[PDB]
RNA sequence: UAUGGAUUCUUCACGGUAACGUAACUGAAUGUGGAGACGUCGGCGCGAGCCCUGGGAGGAGUUAUCUUUUCUUCUUAACAGCUUAUCACCCCGGAAUUGGUUUAUCCGGAGAUGGGGUCUUAUGGCUGGAAGAGGCCAGCACCUUUGCUGGCUCCGGUGCGCUUGUGACGGCCCGUGAAAAUCCACAGGAAGGAAUAGUUUUCAUGCCAGGUCGUACUGAUAACCGCAGCAGGUCUCCAAGGUGAACAGCCUCUAGUUGAUAGAAUAAUGUAGAUAAGGGAAGUCGGCAAAAUAGAUCCGUAACUUCGGGAUAAGGAUUGGCUCUAAGGGUCGGGUAGUGAGGGUCGCUUGCUACAACGAUCAACUUA
RNA sequence: UCAAAUGAGAACUUUGAAGACUGAAGUGGGGAAAGGUUCCACGUCAACAGCAGUUGGACGUGGGUUAGUCGAUCCUAAGAG
RNA sequence: GGUGAACUAUGCCUGAAUAGGGUGAAGCCAGAGGAAACUCUGGUGGAGGCUCGUAGCGGUUCUGACGUGCAAAUCGAUCG
């Protein structure tokens, strides 16, 4: 309605934008979280790669 | 974009009259060309058929009103006054 | 589909007086039939079935016997044999000659 | 007046949820609505005609050369039966992710989307009427009356095209935009009706009868009037093609004209035109008169303003022919599973498989 | 503008042969008022048709408008009484 | 003592007429900025006792022609 568009084929290139960003952005979010997981846990072995200052002292004397 | 600067809807008149005249009466246009509410459906269709004729299609009402607004404040105070004095005579 | 169209014309009418060669008219066309652009571009879509007495063309190319009339008019203009022959229609795509 | 049906002891129909529907299926006073029956303007859409064009066919002209050439026939009344719309209406439904949606912004929980249906038939289409009509040619037959004898009347397309009727919006008014004439339909259940009949016969078909006038013509530089067969006046309606934005100009075809005492010479004279070196308003009361410009395309613009103007301010640049290039749309799809709703065929993802980026085709004049 | 005819008569009467115009918001087709037999067919040219006129809407004659279905009268408006 | 509103001035009721252009008024949307207020920007959209300008309608002028005219009020240019 407003103006926001040129003509038919230009708007078809815009359909390639809507397609391209639904696909190529939504799948990008999904793979983003899917790659966050368990590198979480590599950072756990990291924070237990220098605070085992606390894990090398205390519990299992018995 | 924005069409007119200060002339607004009376840009149909342009440079035609004493500018005091256009300056007053453009407001009168704004008054008589507003849409108001039916209080019975809640919607709004009330608008001037004539000066004191305030037409309405949403739930189909029409009130003899003022000239360019529907109700004048005189009708509001004779309203509140016949009503309130009605609550001073009836009450 | 590829049906050769039949156009049936009697040409005996001056030839019976010996004053006309239908081999000169079918020869006159066999270089001149405006099929596919070039006149006489007549690669095996046509039949030139003359007799000397009746010529009939059965040809799967774009043709009308009214264009065959247009082939007569330049001929009888050219040899100037107009005004002894009308290219008369028996019926549709059926024609004949005269002698008068 | 007959006929047939109707509708009934459910006295004077059926159904659908409602949509709504039919060949039917009584009614005083009192009302009732509707029609008639009335503003303008704007866009937008749609009907009808015209104009434009192709193929097919019959008719005719061109032709040194070209010229499938330039033209010609290809029609369907009132009236019947079918079909057909905006709009509208009832089920389902509850909506915010708000959605639906105009060209131009509108609507929906007082139910939107949407999914179902119900409905006016404007309108248009189909068929009949109504082909025999008409027409178109083509052929003979001869005083031939001219009679005979055929054929054709087919399929297109196209549109910011023209003319016209619609739809639905939108504008405007301290302006808000006829009358009667007429006919319904519903109350009304007055009043009257079936039971062996009953019947309105808004259901059908079937009888007869259609005052009086007016009606030809002109409608105008001769049928009107002006004193006149007077260059004066006199109300209404229809528009081919080129050209061009244009009903502007100009030409061309149909339509229709082709009428203005005649003749011979060409002197001033005027009248009606044009042309002029050079200079340019001195001339003239006075640039009277005359001269100059101009369309389109791109640039630019002063003062003042009551802000809107001024402004086209003013003032700058462009305009042949040809051969090319770009953009600017529409219909159809996206199968080896013999697959779907079937169960000559049949279609989506289509590579009884159940369903997942595009390509095939027709079409413009528009700028660059 | 040319040939023919016709008549004693052809500038002015016909027919052929040409060129032009309006060019369609027509010199087109018409219709309303208005006119009214002009309409149309014939015999004629006194006189007109400012030359002519053999021709006219000229002179003598005839012919011509068809309605249940189309307008009037219905209605009412302005108005009238 | 009679007649004219057919000419002309005025009212009412029924009817008829008006190319092609410039103009962009309002409405509404799209974007940007701003906290909003608002600010622009891009549109849509088609206003005007608007304008050019045609049909039209009048007549300002040349003091045009005429000036016993086609004319007891014509014709030319011109204008609004």
């Amino acid at each position: 309605k407003g103006n926001a568009f040129k003509h038919k084929r230009a708007l078809v290139e815009h359909i390639i934008q809507a397609k391209a960003d639904a696909q190529r952005e939504k799948a990008l979010n999904e793979e983003a979280e899917a790659r966050r997981l368990k590198n979480r846990a590599a950072r756990d072995r990291r924070a237990q790669r220098v605070a085992e200052k606390r894990d090398a002292l205390l519990k299992e004397d018995a | 974009a924005k069409r007119t600067k200060k002339v607004g809807i009376t840009g149909k008149y342009g440079v035609r009259y004493g500018s005091s005249l256009r300056r007053q009466v453009k407001k009168l246009e704004i008054q008589q060309h507003a849409r108001y509410d039916c209080s019975f459906c809640g919607k709004k269709t009330v608008k001037r058929g004539a000066a004191g004729i305030w037409t309405c299609s949403c739930c189909k009402k029409t009130v003899a009103g003022g000239a360019y607004t529907v109700s004048t404040a005189a009708a509001a105070t004779v309203r509140s006054t016949i009503r309130r004095l009605r609550e001073m005579v009836e009450a | 589909q590829k049906i050769a169209k039949t156009f049936t014309v009697d040409v005996s009418s001056p030839t019976e007086n010996g004053v006309f060669d239908p081999a000169s008219y079918a020869k006159y066309l066999i270089d001149h039939i405006k099929v596919e652009g070039a006149v006489g571009n007549l690669g095996n879509a046509v039949t030139v079935t003359e007799d000397g007495t009746v010529v009939t063309v059965v040809s799967t190319a774009k043709f009308s016997g009214k264009y065959l009339k247009y082939l007569t008019k330049k001929y009888l203009k050219k040899n100037q044999l107009r005004d002894w022959i009308r290219f008369v229609s028996t019926k549709t795509n059926e024609y004949r000659l005269a002698f008068y």
